[PDB]
RNA sequence: UGAGAGUUUGAUCCUGGCUCAGGACGAACGCUGGCGGCGUGCCUAAUACAUGCAAGUCGAACGCUUCUUGGAAAGAGGAGUGGCGGACGGGUGAGUAACACGUGGGUAACCUACCCAUCAGAGGGGGAUAACACUUGGAAACAGGUGCUAAUACCGCAUAACAGUUUAUGCCGCAUGGCAUAAGAGUGAAAGGCGCUUUCGGGUGUCGCUGAUGGAUGGACCCGCGGUGCAUUAGCUAGUUGGUGAGGUAACGGCUCACCAAGGCCACGAUGCAUAGCCGACCUGAGAGGGUGAUCGGCCACACUGGGACUGAGACACGGCCCAGACUCCUACGGGAGGCAGCAGUAGGGAAUCUUCGGCAAUGGACGAAAGUCUGACCGAGCAACGCCGCGUGAGUGAAGAAGGUUUUCGGAUCGUAAAACUCUGUUGUUAGAGAAGAACAAGGACGUUAGUAACUGAACGUCCCCUGACGGUAUCUAACCAGAAAGCCACGGCUAACUACGUGCCAGCAGCCGCGGUAAUACGUAGGUGGCAAGCGUUGUCCGGAUUUAUUGGGCGUAAAGCGAGCGCAGGCGGUUUCUUAAGUCUGAUGUGAAAGCCCCCGGCUCAACCGGGGAGGGUCAUUGGAAACUGGGAGACUUG
């Protein structure tokens, strides 16, 4: 049984609660980002470069590894601007 | 993480040792990548019987020569030529 | 390097089955003591696990607390945050007929801190919390509330796109596509730690941090070929087959969604059923080939059974978690605890399989500015005659056959110079010393060297001292004593060396096979005589041979076992002569690979010997590349015999 990975559980556990804020932040930033642009009213640039910033925050500040982040700018760029 | 290491040979009362140049990752008398030297357990003043051609190829890969290697290889001062061809190379 | 021997009949020749003489019991000796050299030891229940050990490290990231000495600080200790490792190392073969394995290959559809290379760099703050003090709930496990605090912990802002598209330019490739330059839209940090010069200094050497490109190490995807029994197992498939687009993925893709069609695989064996982990390798064979998959090494898969994710780059994780199921221990009965196919050790199963000893001295991991700490890896120790080395149990001399055995016509044979006795000895056994050799090379700390800084003043590089061996009174030697301590196995009717006396005398019981017995047994049983291995020798089981008894090498069907009752023909097997071409088969060269230890050969060391070391031949029915153009195969013509 356990010697002492319990505080590799405690660790892992507040990875969990930080991470799951951080990614659900993300997604509602890129869905936030993405009722605008089937919209086609005004705030089309400020919530773009804000899912920009999102992506590349949760890429470096946060971790995928790089590339999700990449494909997704790809992905976006080639819909969006 | 290459790593060059030792490896026994031995029977019951009587060893024989052989160095071996290998990847960190394996067990040590499990696999490798090539062959470097071996050396005398017995009748001290020993059998130093080196190949003493891939420690400096080897480094240059960039390894680490465990504590045996670099005491019975400064005897032949190939530790002493690896900062000396190497930190004036 | 290829040996045949019995057995069908009153006898003969064939054909033919059965049995034997050789070696390959990873583990049952009823005997016995030398094994002290080298190696092995749950193959049946992937059965259930008491007892301990098997993963921690960092104080130069950072706060708090217990001691030798009311202000003292070095060393020590306690907890926590935080960092790296617990995915390596060790176990097992339950599953798996498949890119799981072996071999050859592809990355213009791929990813990686852990070691170096290159360039860009590398600030100011916030706001909590653990710890900490007090209380609530607690049987406990563990929850809860208030307040305070640090960082290389956490959290937002500035700066560069070199990544990434998109554009123009040039260049090229096997379809996508790729390679260099110039430009359109957004993006980080630990800003930290030590030591020196410290006259404001604030410059620093190192250790760290982040971004972009490289090498190397590790993982992943796909492809041609090769290894199994059943056809008393002929159809199988729908996300299946393809296209369209989107999601998703390190990565391509029906991996997944929506639309359009009905495509795919099979007699060369699809699908189905049973058994099996695969390989390098082996005490079989003349060789072609049969048998086994232990060591030891490589790959794959599994963790009481089945699902599922999270941290971490790397796991769907063997001593990590969550849920469902089975089973076990407590509960103050509300609830909790656990998974030795890691090392010994335990109970059951079985024809059957071992010690609960020390240390990281040797080596290899893990962290670190350092000593250092851990290791049931490993070094080694204590068992089983479990198999193989290499040596032992005296030697030279010594009888008219000592005594005595068995046998005999009693006159002799053999035991048997083998005894008894003389002269020499100590590989060994006992005693006592030397030798604890060889087992060990050894961080660091002072003394002294390079390209640079203002300065080894400190830094990254030296010679010399210091220091430690669990089995260790270990090996080995020297010297003293005594032939003293050191001998066991199955048969003798033939195949296949070895005879007598007597008993039971259709019966007590021997049979590998032929075959004995049954009053005159070298066959039932005793007793002595002899024989062959040899501290190892009988029995039992299994594998190859002998087996030409599955015959490619290497057999044949008139009567012996064996030509369908006969015809007609789909597919399939094989094809008349010749000119030119081709080069698929075929022959030939060059190159890369076929792990290391394996077997063999050359060379060497352990007193030889096994064991170990150095060098090449073997394993391709392999991949690329170049020729050869006789025969077979593909293309164009010709001829008349079929």
């Amino acid at each position: 049984n356990i010697e002492s990975a319990i505080k590799r559980v405690r660790t892992s556990a507040n990875a969990n609660a930080k991470n799951s804020s951080q990614t659900n932040a993300m997604r509602t930033a890129i869905k936030k980002f993405e009722e605008a642009v089937a919209a086609g009213a005004d705030n089309v640039d400020a919530l773009y470069n804000e899912a920009v910033k999102a992506v590349d925050m949760a890429a470096t500040k946060g971790l995928i590894h790089k590339n999700k982040a990449n494909r997704d700018k790809i992905r976006l760029s080639k819909l969006a601007k | 993480a290459v790593k060059i290491r030792l490896k026994r040979m031995g029977s019951k009362k009587s060893p024989f040792y052989r160095i071996v140049v290998a990847d960190s990752r394996s067990p040590r008398d499990g696999r490798f990548i090539e062959t470097v030297g071996t050396y005398n357990p017995l009748k001290d003043p020993a059998e130093v019987v080196l190949k003493e051609d891939l420690v400096l190829d080897w480094l240059s890969k960039g390894a680490q020569p465990s504590d045996t290697v670099r005491n019975i290889l400064s005897k032949e001062g190939v530790m002493k030529k690896h900062h000396e061809a190497k930190n004036v190379k």
